[PDB]
């Protein structure tokens, strides 16, 4: 029987103003016999009816993927409203209900350090800037690169890991030429998180 | 590139405390949906991100026990 | 129905001779009607009859948790001999295997690199000390923290993630006090790897200009 | 720590000599761990046991 997966919005989604947050309804294992879902969402109980339905991919495995996309308001899901997703199918006896929401707990202020690449990698053609991220709670975050105001696209970020006082933390990794680095280019690690003021901070890393 | 006076202004309304929801959700649907624009020049500048915030923090004040 | 876990040898258990690597198999949701379990282990396909069976475990919501541990060689796990759990119970309609082996890919490498606390963390009470573990494959490591010759256990470790080229990386973020820091004791970051000689090496960090 | 580094490092040379079979490494690295290579018998792995063994692996892959 089809089974269904309900996934919120991503961290930077709900936290930028400029972005639009949203909840994923998907179902997988739907059959080539009975591949109609209907979709029905609720949003704090009240039905809604401005979600979207992806049309039906089907997988490697032979069974087909449909995905319900709805639009979510900002301070709605920050605010811990739940919604419900109810996926309808005739493989199914009854039709299933999944419910999520923001994650609860006392929101903590990320710690952002900057640490350059150790001298002992300066003899590599490539070298490692390091954005250290700790103390934060929940563990939704989202981390990026900027370099005069542009993206960098060799960074590579770990998940949050889980410290010994209840918070998480997390490393990012920029790759960059090593002579990009000498140069003196100044670098901006970009953390978004709900508990920093405006949601987003910024430190910079440089040579000197 | 991002608009700093708006992404201020959501973040400032969003956690002033005298407002009722119905009120801090019209504020920050003013952002991107127009009602802000007051120039129709079809981008939120920074003296409408200041005005809309600065009229949204009056009527918290306003709203003070 | 009854559901199967196979679990791997810890990696620090395989590199180090000194210590025993054990593959796991865990059968979860056995009810009080039918407890009876079977174990069969395959080694590369050949069964072996050396696994141990504890005694089954009943938890807190009424069902059974029984545990089959089965001893494998050093050279076998890193070799990349293929383990084979086989789980016979009443409750299922066949039995359940599970196969669990070694990463398959050529190994690499790490690259140990040890970074002091940002100066901006210079003004908190404690200080973070980095071991960043870049470059290695499979992602099979440990990695420990050590000062005057006995471990430090006030850190984490991140899981390892994998990198553009393919390869895997880490860090592991040590907290002390920063009068420790300042008083220029020495930390060593230690990281046990199949691809490091002796399968183990160890990174300084200490104050430094 | 209180590694036994003759010993991992006898391993791990074993581990890695080209010309030996699967039976010939498997019974040089037992005798590091159930007594075969406690040449005075004491419980203890000693550096002279450890070079010992290792040299008699390494006899053994030359001459293969
Ligand atoms: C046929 O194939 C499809 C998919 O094809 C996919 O195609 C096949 C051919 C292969 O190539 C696959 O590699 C490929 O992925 C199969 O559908 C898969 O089915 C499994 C379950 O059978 C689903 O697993 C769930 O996964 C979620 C996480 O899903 C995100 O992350 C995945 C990476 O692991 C990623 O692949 C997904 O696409 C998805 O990606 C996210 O997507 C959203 C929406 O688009 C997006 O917004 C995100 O940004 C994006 N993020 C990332 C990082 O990509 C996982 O969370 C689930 O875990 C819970 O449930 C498990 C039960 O299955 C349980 O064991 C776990 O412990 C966990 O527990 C839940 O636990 C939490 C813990 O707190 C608890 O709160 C919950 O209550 C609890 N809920 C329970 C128990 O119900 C789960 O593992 C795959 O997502 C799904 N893949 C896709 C693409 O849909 C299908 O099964 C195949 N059919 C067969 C083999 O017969
Ligand atoms: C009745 O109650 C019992 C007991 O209750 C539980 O435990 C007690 C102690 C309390 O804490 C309760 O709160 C709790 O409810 C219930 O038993 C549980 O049943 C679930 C299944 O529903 C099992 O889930 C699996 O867990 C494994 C991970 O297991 C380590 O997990 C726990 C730590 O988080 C730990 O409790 C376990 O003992 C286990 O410990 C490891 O143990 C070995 C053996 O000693 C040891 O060597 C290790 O060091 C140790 N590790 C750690 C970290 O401690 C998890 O892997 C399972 O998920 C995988 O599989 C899913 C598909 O089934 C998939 O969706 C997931 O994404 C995930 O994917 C697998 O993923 C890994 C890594 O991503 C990958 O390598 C695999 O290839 C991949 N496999 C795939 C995709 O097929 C799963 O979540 C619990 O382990 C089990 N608890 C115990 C103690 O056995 C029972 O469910 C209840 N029944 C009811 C209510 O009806
Ligand atoms: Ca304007
Ligand atoms: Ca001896
Ligand atoms: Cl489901
Ligand atoms: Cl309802
Ligand atoms: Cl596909
Ligand atoms: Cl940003
Ligand atoms: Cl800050």
């Amino acid at each position: 029987g089809p089974s269904v997966f309900l996934f919120p919005p991503k961290p930077k989604d709900t936290l930028m103003i400029s972005r639009t947050p949203e909840v994923t309804c998907v179902v997988v294992d739907v059959s080539h016999e009975d591949p109609e879902v209907k979709f029905n969402w609720y949003v704090d109980g009240v039905e809604v009816h401005n979600a979207k339905t992806k049309p039906r991919e089907e997988q490697y495995n032979s069974t087909y993927r449909v995905v319900s996309v709805l639009t979510v308001l900002h301070q709605d899901w920050l605010n811990g409203k739940e919604y419900k997703c109810k996926v309808s199918n005739k493989a199914l006896p009854a039709p299933i209900e999944k419910t999520i929401s923001k994650a609860k707990g006392q929101p903590r202020e990320p710690q952002v350090y900057t640490l350059p690449p150790s001298r002992e990698e300066m003899t590599k053609n490539q070298v490692s800037l390091t954005c250290l991220v700790k103390g934060f709670y929940p563990s939704d975050i989202a981390v990026e690169w900027e370099s005069n105001g542009q993206p960098e696209n060799n960074y590579k970020t770990t998940p949050p890991v889980l410290d010994s006082d209840g918070s998480f933390f997390l490393y990012s990794k920029l790759t960059v030429d090593k002579s990009r680095w000498q140069q003196g280019n100044v670098f901006s690690c970009s953390v978004m998180h709900e508990a920093l003021h405006n949601h987003y901070t910024q430190k910079s890393l440089s040579l000197s | 590139k991002l608009n700093k006076e708006q992404q201020n202004a959501f973040y400032e309304i969003l956690h002033l405390p005298n407002l009722n929801e119905e009120q801090r959700k019209a504020f920050i649907q003013s952002l991107i949906d127009g009602g802000g624009d007051t120039n129709g020049n079809g981008y939120l500048d920074a003296e409408e991100s200041a005005n809309l915030l600065a009229e949204a923090k009056k009527l918290n004040d306003a709203r003070a026990p």
